[PDB]
């Protein structure tokens, strides 16, 4: 199994964490590249493949027991591991993710945003994420037990999926969120445009391998005027 | 070393 | 270009139209089949391939036979519509890679997304009604349309024709719920809407299905192979 | 000839 750390200590450690993951699980597209920046395609792995992400650096000046299990082919969060209790809490739509050496709790709750936002009573559009709320999300997940997601657990998942898996996919989200890691701890507010990106990752993944030369591409309401717009927005796409 | 879009 | 007819004359001609198209553009999955019914995977064609769908049988009699939909094959996306009486292809702004020879192409300022269409149409898909009469009304709106900016009635027409062609091709559930209207009103349910919004995720999971236990994609749950076959007909090829 | 799911 692959294992990565996402270190939230500083803006620098967070960005370099995301770039190391991208380099290991994906390959740059030839035609969407500028300097060392590219759109990359996830490398093919056998179905059911997953890797672990260890969360660190939530407190710059501890909190080191949270691990996320990520299905590799679609960068989906299949669940979270409490490493203190060695327990894997797995969403109901990921029963094909088999992790040896952990106690697996199959949950009644699925991973969709519709479900998570209902239980959390929280809309992603306008959702705030700060350093203190990631520490708070960590503690909710370490406190969690049983097989049914709670409000606090679902808020925590919404926040961690945004700054890990969705930031991995979308350079736009990485760039907008990393400010929250600085020494004054400003707040990242997710925008309607951020949410629209996450809802269109599949379609974006389908069109970019056909992009040639320069100039624009449109996927529904998503419009990229040039390759810089693409690179500023998208980092990693599905392999279809 | 980061990129200019990060 | 390759050409198919969807004949709305009767429930029977409609279902047999969709089945004929599916047999030609997709190939059955071995592990998700019962009798002559299967879930099928869209055949992989070169990028930008499309086919035409000619609309027939909307009412009595020659009449209402000048509408043609242009469908990109690999994702079953409607790229636009052709008025064959004026020889004009009205093309959505996200489909400038679809090139149709021998027609006048009008590049529209509007994209094909449900969000855009519903906004311009002032109509939400959840609870939208589709009857034979509303397809005839939609046909009349598309034939009367001109210019490069989508109107309310042209957007309503596209919403209804996309539902009963492309979305019905994908989802046997939608085909089965709508076809009574050709014999009653079809009312698109939240469940129907949720299917169409999860077609990519559904397509990613079903080829891994073996034997016959359940399958869960987000909030979409299939308890058995009969639940799958009752709901999904054609999936994306990934 | 149609199928029972049609
Ligand atoms: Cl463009
Ligand atoms: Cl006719
Ligand atoms: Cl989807």
């Amino acid at each position: 199994m692959r294992e990565f750390t996402i270190d939230f200590s500083t803006q620098q450690s967070y960005v370099s964490s995301l770039n190391s993951i991208r380099t290991e699980i994906s390959t740059p597209l030839e035609h969407i590249s500028q300097g060392t920046t590219s759109v990359s395609v996830i490398n093919h792995t056998p179905p059911g493949s997953y890797f672990a992400v260890d969360i660190r650096g939530l407190d710059v000046y501890r909190f080191d027991h949270l691990r996320l299990i990520i299905e590799q082919n679609n960068l989906a969060v299949a669940g979270f591991v409490n490493t203190a209790t060695n327990t894997f809490y797995r969403f109901s739509d990921f029963t094909h993710i088999s992790v040896p050496g952990v106690t697996t709790v199959s949950m009644t709750t699925d991973s969709s945003y519709t479900t998570l936002q209902r239980v959390a009573a929280l809309e992603r559009s306008g959702m705030q994420i700060s350093r203190h709320s990631l520490v708070s999300s960590y503690l909710a997940l370490m406190e969690f037990s049983g097989n049914t997601m709670t409000r606090d657990a679902s808020r925590a998942v919404l926040r961690f999926v945004t700054v890990t898996a969705e930031a991995l996919r979308f350079r736009q989200i990485q760039r907008e969120f990393r400010q929250a890691l600085s020494e004054t701890a400003p707040v990242y507010t997710m925008t309607p445009g951020d949410v629209d990106l996450t809802l269109n990752w599949g379609r974006i993944s389908n069109v970019l391998p056909e992009y040639r030369g320069e100039d624009g591409v449109r996927v529904g309401r998503i419009s990229f005027n040039n390759i810089s717009a693409i690179l500023g927005t998208v980092a990693v796409i599905l392999n279809c | 070393g980061f990129g200019l879009f990060d």
